[PDB]
């Protein structure tokens, strides 16, 4: 053939939908070909293929639908040797895997009347942390607005949105701790690791520390509403620190891997 | 920014250097006090120091509310509060002697004086939201606890070694254009005493403050003629100069680091001040 | 190192007898100073990077000056970057300690790859330039009075006492004490080793006293020792240095056409041009010049991922998805020929982040 060509599906879980993406590209056969029948006399030659469909069609049974793709591909394109073409298509995800084709019809184009047409096509089956959830317990912990992007010095607020269905009621206490933490490594490296944890110790602040949350009775929720302020531009992604320790068996559970603060 | 002073503290630091623009606002720090309030009806809180004052704070019953009020950095190059004994309120006793060397008892010394500074201008007042003529006051001197290690660092800079400061000759260059800085080390009293040597060594570590990931020591967008570590003496104010040349366009931050020698670990103090400056 | 016999037959002119005598010295053959050269292309200003260093585990060095001298061929580039030292500048065999010299250079017409650069940097050994701080300022200091009768025994102070003195250069660069190693020699037997040949009793003396104050340490550290190099002989390492030989050289800017976040496209404009025109070799527009965009782990592509170059100015929009959560650098691109040929290319915006924001 003369369009090795692969499909490089990736999942995005945080956006619940998966990429799959689609590239071809002229083969070595082609390299080879070019030099020994298109045109063995002048010195490098080069093909000159001109696809007119490129169609992705997701089939089950007697059903076929095709799927639009992510960005404006002009189907009527040309395409000359050694090039490589790619396309990207999304799709929604959990013990089924999905079924696929893929049609390329096209034809080169050997002097402007002959035109040999092609018409390829295969199938295949698409093939391959923001909820954190508490240890030794049952709570689950999940920031309602977790991607949030605010200026300098404006203070803004969270809802920590809770789940609790262990057994009992518990009183856990949410804060923010402002201490540089120590450090254990050339310093090229121990260096970087105390700017990352001085910038999360001295970035965002708590305007309620030491908040303890009222009750959580069994098989109900609760909004821990908080309040920040920021003092340094930066982006504080997974930010640690808040950390919330539960007054029953002492728990560290590191709830702030849920917020994506940015601020400017 | 200036957009963002609705609030009072964030006003008032900006109105300050604005009117004093020669220091910088590395020259302050925040107090974060936090007033529960125990008694059965809601309280308002208008908190002062030196000049300032806090817009009123309603506090309610059993609720906390955190009070970010500012202070200036106390410098000690004009408090010396290495050798000054603690008072003795009723003179006139049997001394015993407390057992305490040296290395401690200036750390409890400048530990005291340290927690003793903020409580003579540091105040308060109440009105009670049911009746307006119930005021009072609260003392901080039966609340606040003996300060600790860490915050004595913040609030004293003395207690680190090295005194560094910055500058660049412009903080926006071209690429390709030369620019030298310049690094002014003056030693505390904490190391004058602390460590029996003669040289301490320093580093110049470069940060992408947008990437925010330390540079490589041997890297394709900084260049400069000379190792970035460097000698200096712990006697006498010391001044450094680089040669930097920027090649690619951003934004980098110039830390610095101070060292005992080049063992791996053994880093004396892990210096705040950096310079941001701009390539484009 | 190796050793060598000399031997001398002279005669003289005043007096008859033939004399001459026949020594066995050592050589230490091996260069101390280290230098590898690292290279930078930027449009039309290129740049050298020298990572200086030393070659031996237990023997630092000392610059004074590395300035690049240009070639003698013609009326060539405008150097700059020649490095003066004001203090002798330390370096050690490894660690981080990189004594980096930078050096840019701006061409007037154009590049030929066939030219040479020499350095010509100037050093000394930490051990030559701490002996003679001690064989000067600790034994004949001062006095004339001393030296006088001492200098009829200075060449066997340099050659059989002193140059066995190893030092413990770790001691010197963390405390700055001038001390010797434990096992380094055994000091009843030098302190025999001196008494078999004749000696003025106040110059043995004043040799035990400075050998004892070696071995407990003086430790001057930075209040001298910069005066007495003054009278030390430096030594050149004059080393050519050439621009690679290239065959092509393209730069690809990319522009972003019209934060962002994930799973919705950036479109970008790619412009590749041959800047080959201003390094000596004329365009050649017909070479196989695959050109091709390396998708990672942390980026995917869609357009053209790859093209054959066969035009001067050849450009085609490319959008960009990202796949991971924020600040990401751009994707890497790489020009390989296919025959068997070797290029280079300058990525304008190498090193430039973008914030991906979620949702």
């Amino acid at each position: 053939s003369l369009l090795n060509m692969r499909l490089r599906n990736i999942s995005l879980k945080s956006e619940h939908c998966i990429l799959s993406s689609l590239d071809f590209q002229t083969s070595k056969a082609s390299e080879q070909l070019t030099k020994k029948f298109i045109y063995p006399q002048e010195h490098n030659s080069f093909l000159k293929l001109n696809f007119q469909e490129i169609s992705y069609k997701l089939i089950d049974g007697t059903s076929q639908i095709e799927l639009d793709p992510i960005c404006p591909l002009k189907v009527p394109l040309t395409a000359f040797s050694y090039d490589s073409i790619s396309a990207t298509f999304k799709l929604v995800l959990s013990t089924q895997p999905h079924r696929v084709k893929i049609t390329l019809a096209y034809e080169l184009e050997l002097h402007p009347n002959l035109k040999l047409p092609v018409r390829t096509s295969w199938e295949t089956e698409v093939t391959l942390t923001s909820l954190v959830n508490s240890k030794l317990s049952n709570v689950k912990f999940k920031f309602i607005n977790s991607n949030i992007k605010v200026i300098k010095g404006e203070k803004f607020t969270m809802r920590l949105q809770i789940i609790n269905s262990s057994s009992s009621p518990l009183d856990l206490v949410v804060y923010y701790n402002n201490t540089i933490n120590p450090i254990p490594l050339t310093l090229e490296n121990q260096y970087q690791l105390h700017n990352k944890y001085r910038k999360i110790a001295e970035g965002i602040i708590l305007l309620s520390n030491d908040y303890k949350i009222p009750v959580v009775p069994p098989r109900e929720t609760y909004f821990a509403d908080l309040r920040f302020i920021g003092i340094m531009s930066g982006y504080y992604g997974t930010l640690s620190g808040l950390k919330v320790l539960d007054l029953n068996t002492n728990e560290l559970i590191e709830v702030g891997n849920g917020a994506s603060v940015l601020i400017q | 920014s200036s957009q963002v002073e609705n609030v009072d503290w964030i006003e008032y630091v900006m109105s300050k250097i604005r009117a004093e623009s020669n220091l910088h606002s590395r020259d302050f720090i925040l107090l974060l006090l936090d007033f529960r309030n125990s008694w059965i009806d809601g309280i308002k809180l208008n908190v002062q120091f030196e000049d300032f004052t806090s817009n009123e704070y309603h506090v309610e019953a059993s609720h906390t509310s955190r009070i970010i009020v500012p202070i200036k950095k106390i410098d000690y190059k004009k408090y010396n509060f290495e050798n000054t004994p603690i008072p003795r309120i009723y003179p006139g006793r049997q001394f015993i002697q407390s057992g305490l060397n040296e290395e401690q008892t200036i750390e409890m010394r400048q530990k005291f004086w340290c927690r003793e500074h903020i409580i003579s201008k540091l105040k308060c007042n109440w009105k009670l939201t049911t009746d307006q003529s119930v005021t009072g006051s609260v003392d901080f001197n039966k609340f606040i606890e003996k300060f600790d290690h860490k915050m004595v660092y913040t609030i004293y800079p003395g207690r680190l070694f090295y005194g560094v400061q910055l500058l660049l000759d412009e903080p926006k260059v071209k690429v390709g254009e030369i620019i030298n800085l310049k690094i002014i080390t003056e030693p505390t009293s904490t190391c004058r005493r602390k460590q029996n040597s003669t040289v301490n060594f320093l580093d110049i570590v470069i940060f992408d403050s947008k990437t925010s990931k330390i540079l490589p020591r041997s890297n394709r967008r900084i260049l400069y003629n000379g190792s970035l570590t460097k000698p200096i003496s712990t006697t006498k104010v010391s001044e450094i100069n680089l040669e930097i040349i920027p090649i690619e366009k951003g934004r980098y931050e110039f830390s610095v680091c101070i060292s005992k020698s080049n063992n791996q670990d053994g880093i004396i103090q892990f210096d705040s001040e950096n310079v941001i400056l701009s390539v484009i | 190192a190796f050793d060598l016999i000399i031997k001398t037959s002279f005669t003289k002119k005043n007096d008859q007898g033939t004399f001459g005598e026949t020594k066995k010295v050592r050589i230490q053959c091996y260069l101390q100073l280290s230098v590898s050269v690292e290279d930078i292309f930027k449009k039309d200003i290129f740049f050298f990077k020298f990572l200086l260093n030393s070659s031996v585990r237990e023997e630092p060095v000392i610059l004074y000056s590395s300035e690049l001298s240009a070639p003698d061929t013609r009326n060539d580039y405008n150097i700059r970057g020649d490095y003066i030292a004001t203090t002798p500048a330390l370096i050690t065999f490894d660690g981080n300690e990189s004594f980096i010299n930078c050096y840019e250079i701006t061409a007037n017409n154009n590049f030929d790859s066939k030219d040479i650069f020499n350095l010509k940097v100037r050093y000394n050994t930490l051990k030559e330039q701490l002996d003679c701080f001690i064989t000067d300022a600790v034994l004949i200091e001062g006095d004339v009075e001393w030296f006088i009768l001492f200098e009829k025994w200075k060449t066997f102070w340099e050659l059989e006492i002193l140059k066995k003195l190893k030092y413990d250069y770790d001691a010197f660069k963390e405390n700055r004490i001038i001390r010797l190693l434990k096992t380094s020699i055994d000091l009843n037997k030098t302190k025999s080793k001196i008494r078999n040949l004749c000696i003025e009793k106040a110059v043995l003396d004043k040799i035990l006293i400075c050998l004892n104050k070696v071995s407990r340490g003086i430790a001057v550290c930075n209040t001298d020792m910069d005066e007495y190099v003054r009278n030390l002989v430096p030594k050149q390492l004059t080393v050519p240095v050439q621009l690679p030989g290239f065959e092509q050289f393209f730069h690809v800017q990319f522009e972003q056409m019209e934060i962002a976040t994930i799973g919705n496209s950036l479109s970008y404009t790619v412009i590749v041009e041959n800047l080959s025109g201003q390094w000596g070799q004329d365009v050649i527009d017909d070479g196989g010049y695959i050109f091709e965009i390396l998708s990672s782990n942390e980026w995917l592509i869609h357009g053209q991922k790859r093209c054959a170059i066969k035009e001067k100015r050849k450009e085609f929009e490319v959008h960009l998805i990202p796949l991971k959560k924020g600040y990401l650098n751009f994707p890497r691109v790489e020009i390989t020929n296919i025959n068997g040929k070797s290029c280079r290319v300058d990525h304008s915006n190498a090193f430039e982040s973008i914030l991906i924001f979620a949702a």
